């Protein structure tokens, strides 16, 4: 019954501070040390650095050295990773992770991880603007200008999930989100079928429905 | 096996050159007790490295409990299983020293 | 540091089917400190195999790991559905730790090619005074395709981004939005909007365009 609780999901202007708990549940605190990690979107595993609670002996990675700091507090078994001065390059999913009795350095137990998003933009819902179909019929809705991730969207409030396609977004350089959904149907049912996007952007509290027409 | 001795971290990471130092934790009943510090060898040998009352080195603390059990100088081939054993031979569980390469 | 490369980067392979990860290390490490996680989207690195070739608590034996030196491989001999995966290799040789840069486990299946559709932009958004121009690339595989603009018969650069789905947990295939953003007035300078997709299960490129 071990587990690691980390901290939730942080939004960052470049040159601000980021602290990132880690909890430990389910042995003595003092007994492994906690490393740290990061792996930003779609990317790869990069190690930051670990803290032994036992003793507070801290070894951190050079890219690393001065930026993070690695503290404790024992009372509450919680090991916190701070990260100074963000850049839009430390946008990532943050983990902490120990190791296990002959793991020889594995590690067994993972927080949940802890996505630090650093970026110039602010928080804004999307527009959403009909990609109008003109056999099979391809029809969609683009969203664009929105951040930080995610958006969801639906067709026809979840009746249509055949031939649904929703992008994963892609960073513009504005630093904004964008990506389309779109759907095939059949070119007879055009006009006469209704097609609605749904789009919901929780940050900004943007709910949009828009009707795709012909 | 009834008031063995405890023998902390689980585990010590060290870069070799490094010293690492655990604590075996012990309050004896009895009167007269010995507390060795061994390692575990391939096929669950003991062998003896140090003693209360060379690079290992057993010293009880100003509390009378605890005991640090001191690796001067780690080496690469340190890395392996230890523990703590008392006799007034009562075992602690195991615990792990690692030593990692210095680049 | 010493530095874990995995080769390849993307494989693909049938349920049923053995594949063969590859991690070389660019310094050797004794086999007791490499070690390799699964990662599925969303969710944290599972330990999978430790010290080389032993399985993680509660690891199938469909997997097994190998290897010495500089160079390790893991194996899945029986893929099941819920290995198609992220997998990453890790070293506990020296400081700074390493992983490597992963390994994207897909699965195969026959080629498909695509539909192409293009999309102009909305007049809803061009009063705005931005246009994007979307090409679709629907139900293909496997997921390498070429996508050209042309506008006025001018190959275009720099200015159009591609985005890629997930294979479809239906029927495995991809989908590709190639989307070429303007200014509206960069737009209205032009015609002639075409996106020609050069794919394997196609016969000759296929081209889609309309007039501004
Ligand atoms: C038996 C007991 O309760 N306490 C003993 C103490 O009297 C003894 O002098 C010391 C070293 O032998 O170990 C402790």
């Amino acid at each position: 019954q071990v587990q690691l609780v980390q901290s939730g999901a942080e939004v960052k202007k470049p040159g601000a501070s980021v602290k990132v708990s880690c909890k430990a549940f389910g042995y003595t605190f003092t007994t492994y040390p906690i490393e740290w990690m990061r792996q930003a979107p779609g990317k790869g595993l990069e190690w930051i650095g670990n803290f032994h609670p036992y003793n507070d002996d801290t070894k951190y990675n050079e890219k690393f050295q001065g930026r993070v700091t690695l503290t404790v507090d024992k009372s509450s078994t919680t090991v916190y990773m701070e990260l100074s001065s963000l850049r839009s390059e430390d946008t990532a999913v943050y983990y902490c992770a120990r190791e296990n009795y002959g793991s020889h350095g594995g590690f067994v137990y993972w927080g949940q991880g802890t996505l630090v998003t650093v970026s110039s933009a602010s928080t804004k819902g999307p527009s959403v603007f009909p990609l109008a179909p003109s056999g099979t019929a391809a029809l969609g809705c683009l969203v664009k200008d929105y951040f930080p991730e995610p958006v969801t969207v639906s067709w026809n409030s979840g009746a249509l999930t055949s031939g649904v396609h929703t992008f994963p977004a892609v960073l513009q350089s504005s630093g904004l989100y964008s990506l389309s959904s779109v759907v095939t149907v059949p070119s007879s049912s055009l006009g006469t079928q209704t097609y609605i996007c749904n789009v919901n952007h929780k940050p900004s509290n943007t709910k949009v429905d828009k009707k795709v027409e012909p | 096996p009834w008031n063995p001795p405890t023998f902390s971290p689980a585990l010590l990471v060290v870069t070799e050159g490094d010293n690492a130092t655990f604590t075996c934790s012990f309050s004896n009943t009895s009167e007269s007790f010995v507390l060795n510090w061994y390692r575990m060898s391939p096929s669950n040998q003991t062998d003896k490295l140090a003693a209360f009352p060379s690079r290992f080195r057993v010293t009880q603390l100003p509390n009378g409990r605890d005991f640090h059990m001191s690796v001067v100088r780690a080496r690469r081939n340190d890395s392996g299983t230890y523990l703590c054993g008392a006799i007034s031979i009562k075992e602690s569980l195991r615990a792990e020293l690692r030593v990692t390469e210095r680049r | 540091e010493n530095q874990l490369t995995q080769s390849p980067s993307s494989l693909s392979a049938s349920v049923g089917d053995r594949v063969t990860i590859t991690c070389r290390a660019s310094s050797s490490v004794i086999s007791s400190y490499l070690h390799w996680y699964q990662q599925k989207p969303g969710k944290a690195p599972k330990l999978l195999i430790y010290s080389t070739s032993n399985l993680a608590s509660g690891v199938p034996s469909r997997f097994s790991g190998s290897g010495s030196g500089t160079d390790y491989t893991l194996t899945i001999s029986s893929l099941q559905p819920e290995d198609f995966a992220t997998y990453y290799c890790q070293q506990y040789n020296s400081y700074p730790l390493t992983f490597g840069g992963g390994t994207k486990l897909e699965i195969k299946r026959t080629v498909a090619a695509p539909s192409v559709f293009i999309f102009p932009p909305s007049d809803e958004q061009l009063k705005s005074g931005t246009a994007s121009v979307v090409c679709l690339l629907n139900n293909f595989y496997p997921r390498e395709a070429k996508v050209q603009w042309k506008v006025d018969n001018a190959l275009q650069s720099g200015n159009s981004q591609e985005s890629v789905t997930e294979q479809d947990s239906k029927d495995s295939t991809y989908s590709l939005s190639s989307t070429l953003t303007l200014s509206k007035a960069d737009y209205e300078k032009h015609k002639v909007y075409a996106c020609e997709v050069t794919h394997q299960g196609l016969s000759s490129p296929v081209t889609k365009s309309f007039n501004r």
